[PDB]
RNA sequence: UGGAGAGUUUGAUCCUGGCUCAGGGUGAACGCUGGCGGCGUGCCUAAGACAUGCAAGUCGUGCGGGCCGCGGGGUUUUACUCCGUGGUCAGCGGCGGACGGGUGAGUAACGCGUGGGUGACCUACCCGGAAGAGGGGGACAACCCGGGGAAACUCGGGCUAAUCCCCCAUGUGGACCCGCCCCUUGGGGUGUGUCCAAAGGGCUUUGCCCGCUUCCGGAUGGGCCCGCGUCCCAUCAGCUAGUUGGUGGGGUAAUGGCCCACCAAGGCGACGACGGGUAGCCGGUCUGAGAGGAUGGCCGGCCACAGGGGCACUGAGACACGGGCCCCACUCCUACGGGAGGCAGCAGUUAGGAAUCUUCCGCAAUGGGCGCAAGCCUGACGGAGCGACGCCGCUUGGAGGAAGAAGCCCUUCGGGGUGUAAACUCCUGAACCCGGGACGAAACCCCCGACGAGGGGACUGACGGUACCGGGGUAAUAGCGCCGGCCAACUCCGUGCCAGCAGCCGCGGUAAUACGGAGGGCGCGAGCGUUACCCGGAUUCACUGGGCGUAAAGGGCGUGUAGGCGGCCUGGGGCGUCCCAUGUGAAAGACCACGGCUCAACCGUGGGGGAGCGUGGGAUACGCUCAGGCUAGACG
């Protein structure tokens, strides 16, 4: 079965493409306490059909590029950067803790 | 020494010699017909094709090019060709493609 | 061109085979498709030669080809016999 | 190979009488009879209380030295019964008691363990017809343990077979004077040997 | 069915805590010692360098020749020449040389593992099905002739065969463009146009065998892609410009920045990017009560490599260990112009090292390549050799034999011990001798039969004259460590903080169970002990299973980002979680049973279990999520 994953579109600076960001849980093999953890796929959209927010499904397909293997199969929720500010949020933290520093 | 499948190495190079001409024409054909199509010259530049096409699948018979390979050069020839000739605004006056 | 042959798996001085179906290519001894029978040589017991013809019937249908030695113990098995 | 040496010494330090020979270990000679106090110099003092690890020590090897065996062998019996299903202890006595060597002194073909062993490895005895050389055998029960056709005929073998007749045998055994054949019947329990031993120290010592 | 702890901080105590020991393990090495057999196992260092032999060929049923020879013809003789046949040699052509064998350098990666995808693909030989092979033309070796080179080797001219190459036809069919239909990434169908087939050879010769062509299907093997998993350092924090995506094109069997041109300005990172270090990954293995830790050697699977680096050719398949080209290093030959090599194949040499074997036998068996077959090749393989290197099995004897020899040792001088030990008697009888002597081998092949099924016949073993069987037959190897506590085993003498011991505590400066010897003793035994390394004890990195007032350990305080965690009631979803069925979880190994070798080791057959993942179905208490409500937290 060509894998289905389900994340949220957190980027469309591209053409034909968005970065969907599916996360997963799971029990730690050792500590058994569930954690969460994430990865960004970038899908295909070659109608630029799906934007910044949307909760899109990536289903296995057929290398497109180098760097994309998925493929948008269907919108499950418009809108909603609730989840998009996260990830922005955390990038922002990153530009800091290097020579410097972040924030609170 | 000498391990007399030194005839391999004897024959690989004459069958070499032998493939590298076959696609060689094929390549020159091919694109004898492509100019034309973009020119526009409608006969001759399809039947320059026919030719392009024949010595593919000829290549293909033995193992210069085989299957595929012919099938994608026959494919991106009559392609080239159509559509320069279309663009040219030629009507395809006999011989090759279904049109 | 896979193949129905026989694989060393006894002991030495103890030879036992398995009749087997492989790639030509595989090593005697390494990794067949299909176990369908087994032999013992020196018959040390009443159960010397098994071999399931039901299976062998199939790979021979699908152009397994056995070894000379294969067969003559497949036919002993009556894999062939049509009567 | 096995032990050899004096053996009623090996009596004296076990402190119990362990028959490594026959019918001298009955005389009134065997050691234990005499000055019953292990060997060397210093047999005679008193004796420090002894560590929980002489004791099981001491435990495993008189169980031992009774089948003669070494400590090798007496060590992997030991894990086999260990393995298997049911009381390591009594499981442990059963593969000991099914040596060959043991079954045929079992039997009164020998007159003790160590002519037993011997007997075995001169192909004296028999099991199941096939004759068999290695004192180490298993017996299984349903198995005839008999005397050599060639060899029915050897003094020692008609002077203990002779003794044998009156003498009762193992509950687990049975014995035909008759044709010098024996049967292992099954194998003997914990409640049908009667050793000096207290298997659940032996088993202790492994535990360490 | 599974879990032991001890010594050592003190004058003593309790705690904390490190160190140390008893156990198991090994591709071992070293010391002392060493009798047999079976099975297994044996360069861990220089992926250093390698003499010599061997290690991949095979087809005369694809083709034409050269050389040596025999026979028969056309010849009155001669010259000249035709046919048949033996041997031999390459050459052309074909299939194999991409397997098998080796190694682990590199690689932290879709490399490997596990589960999936391919409407994005390939597959020689093999199997099933459908259809087909008509006509014509050419060339290059061999061979002949001439040239150049020291050699390796090469150049020119002439002739010639084929299942070598090409052209025309036939088009079952198939390929491409375009259209339409059904399907849904490039799947399947259909119409017009164009395009594409083939080779023959053998005969028990009008038939049968071997082969050839196009096409569909199968089978096997394989490419590519994806989810999850895969060591250390953050004293490595920012990385990236073919770099991220797009459009068109190239390239491939095929997707893809794989490559290119243009365009856009993106992509990755603390869930640790980038960088550094280390390392082939796995089935497994060792240890452990388990969880875990350690490991990847034999064997099996995958990857990578073939003196170092790069490259492509030929092919179904190679970027090709025993094929090619170039550059580099090193070695060898040279008349200095130029040539030749690559044992990480088998055996062997040499170097390094604490350390790792025979330049063995055989192709009989199993497997492989070529062949119609006979058969040929096979250092793959089956065996044998050497090494206690490991494991299992076995011997150096058995019974009797004194209130007790001798010697040695101790003594309270009475005696005690070594000791039934010996001597000695009887008994058996490993070695060794003699006789017999094998399974592993029945196929290919021949004959009958239809070259089928089936039936009959013939050839063939390195191991081996070995195993095993029978007769005869000799009492016939024992060593090593230890004895203060941990820890089983004590005395005398010598020595005098010396000489020495030592794993830890410690022992030795004249009464030392601790040093050396002796007597005695304990442990194990063809072994015993040491050194090294892994796990254990160590709940001493604590998930199971720990801690931080004074023992090591609370951040100097706050504000607060990410993140982790979240009160009560209802409803929807069903992601976590739970359940059932199903696919997968190779073999080997592990567990159990039965069985083969006299046992066992070792091996055969069968059975059982098995985490994880895929798919289908179900449950909804708790965690989650969405929607609604509450006021006990919080805030006002
Ligand atoms: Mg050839
Ligand atoms: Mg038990
Ligand atoms: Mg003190
Ligand atoms: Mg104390
Ligand atoms: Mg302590
Ligand atoms: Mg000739
Ligand atoms: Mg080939
Ligand atoms: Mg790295
Ligand atoms: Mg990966
Ligand atoms: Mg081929
Ligand atoms: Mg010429
Ligand atoms: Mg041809
Ligand atoms: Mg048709
Ligand atoms: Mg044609
Ligand atoms: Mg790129
Ligand atoms: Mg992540
Ligand atoms: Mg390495
Ligand atoms: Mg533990
Ligand atoms: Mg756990
Ligand atoms: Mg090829
Ligand atoms: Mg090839
Ligand atoms: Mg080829
Ligand atoms: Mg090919
Ligand atoms: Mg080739
Ligand atoms: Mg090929
Ligand atoms: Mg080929
Ligand atoms: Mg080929
Ligand atoms: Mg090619
Ligand atoms: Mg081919
Ligand atoms: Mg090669
Ligand atoms: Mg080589
Ligand atoms: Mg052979
Ligand atoms: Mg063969
Ligand atoms: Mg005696
Ligand atoms: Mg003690
Ligand atoms: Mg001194
Ligand atoms: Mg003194
Ligand atoms: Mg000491
Ligand atoms: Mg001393
Ligand atoms: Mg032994
Ligand atoms: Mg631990
Ligand atoms: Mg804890
Ligand atoms: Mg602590
Ligand atoms: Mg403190
Ligand atoms: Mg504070
Ligand atoms: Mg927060
Ligand atoms: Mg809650
Ligand atoms: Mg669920
Ligand atoms: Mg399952
Ligand atoms: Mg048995
Ligand atoms: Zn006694």
């Amino acid at each position: 079965p060509k894998k289905v994953l389900t994340g949220v579109v957190v980027s469309d600076k591209m053409q034909k493409t968005v970065t969907v960001l599916v996360e997963r849980q799971f029990p730690h093999p050792l500590y058994g306490k569930v954690i969460k953890r994430s990865k960004k796929y970038l899908a295909h959209d070659p109608e630029e059909k799906y934007k910044l927010g949307d909760v899109v499904e990536i289903i296995e397909s057929r290398p497109i590029s180098k760097r994309k293997r998925f493929r948008v199969l269907r919108l499950v929720e418009s809108g909603r950067m609730d989840l998009v500010e996260k990830y922005l949020i955390r990038r922002q933290n990153y530009q800091s803790l290097s020579k410097r520093g972040g924030k609170a | 020494r000498n391990l007399s499948a030194l005839k391999r190495h004897r024959q690989s190079l004459k069958r070499r010699l032998r493939n590298k001409a076959k696609k060689s024409a094929i390549k020159t054909l091919s694109k004898k017909a492509v100019q034309l199509a973009q020119e526009g010259k409608a006969e001759e530049a399809l039947k320059i094709m026919r030719k392009a096409e024949s010595l593919i699948d000829k290549a293909a018979k033995g193992s210069t090019l085989h299957k595929n390979a012919a099938a994608r050069r026959k494919s991106r020839l009559m392609r080239k060709v159509r559509q320069l000739l279309e663009a040219a605004g030629a009507p395809l006056i006999g011989g090759g493609l279904s049109a | 061109m896979v193949k129905i042959r026989l694989a060393r798996f006894g002991s030495k001085h103890n030879p036992h085979y398995r009749i087997v179906v492989t790639d030509a290519r595989r090593k005697r001894d390494g990794k067949y498709i299909e176990k369908i029978g087994y032999y013992d040589p020196r018959k040390t017991t009443p159960d010397w030669l098994k071999v399931d013809v039901e299976r062998a019937r199939y790979w021979l249908s699908v152009g397994a080809q056995p070894t000379d030695t294969a067969r003559r113990l497949l036919r002993q098995a009556g894999v062939f016999r049509q009567e | 190979g096995r032990y050899i040496g004096p053996v009623c010494r090996l009596c004296r330090r076990e402190g119990v009488k362990l028959y490594l020979k026959g019918e001298r270990c009955y005389s009134p000679k065997c050691a234990m009879e005499r000055r019953p106090y292990p060997p060397g110099q210093h047999g005679q003092k008193r004796a420090r209380r002894p560590s929980d690890y002489a004791v099981r020590l001491r435990e495993k090897q008189k169980l031992r030295r009774i089948y003669g065996i070494s400590e090798r062998q007496f060590r992997n019996l030991f894990e086999e019964a260990s393995k298997k299903k049911g009381v390591t202890g009594s499981v442990f006595l059963g593969l000991l008691e099914s040596r060959l060597d043991n079954v045929v002194y079992r039997l009164g073909f020998a007159v003790s363990r160590r002519q037993a062993r011997q007997l075995v490895r001169h192909g004296h005895i028999t099991v199941n017809g096939r004759r068999v050389d290695l004192p180490s055998y298993r017996v299984r029960p349903g198995d005839e343990i008999a005397v050599a056709e060639k060899s029915r005929n050897l003094e020692l073998i008609r002077q203990n077979l002779e003794a044998m007749k009156g003498r009762k045998v193992g509950p687990w055994l049975s014995l035909d004077v008759e044709g010098m054949k024996g049967k292992f019947l099954r194998l003997p329990d914990r409640e049908d040997l009667a050793l000096p031993v207290q298997e659940n120290l032996v088993i202790e010592f492994y535990s360490r």
